[PDB]
């Protein structure tokens, strides 16, 4: 009853939330490599200057 | 921002080891002129007058 209850609430909060995620996710999904590349660029000029 | 940053990330790591350095000697120089800054401030002053 308390799924049913929870299903029946959150459903039409649901579809925006889905298209919202997905968007931001995919705006992050499609550069995986661009930001892996900026990730280790970033460590090691946060290195330098965390050092100094 | 992601693509720009990169390039200017892959610019830095590229001279990295200057980088580096030059922050640990411009400190030791600017750390060396305040040791003498009062002097060395009276110094200009005395040539410009």
């Amino acid at each position: 009853n308390v799924l049913s209850e929870t299903v029946d609430q959150t459903s039409p909060h649901l579809s925006a939330a889905l298209d919202g995620v997905a968007r931001f996710s995919e705006t992050i999904g499609k550069r995986d490599e661009d930001v892996k590349k900026l990730l280790a660029s970033a460590n090691k000029v946060a290195t330098v200057l965390g050092d100094r | 921002v992601i693509k720009n940053l990169n390039t200017v990330l892959d610019t830095t790591v590229r001279h990295q080891k200057q980088f580096d350095e030059t922050l640990v000697n411009f400190e030791t120089l600017i750390t060396g002129l305040k040791n003498r800054a009062d002097p060395i401030a009276t110094s200009v002053a005395d040539i410009s007058d």
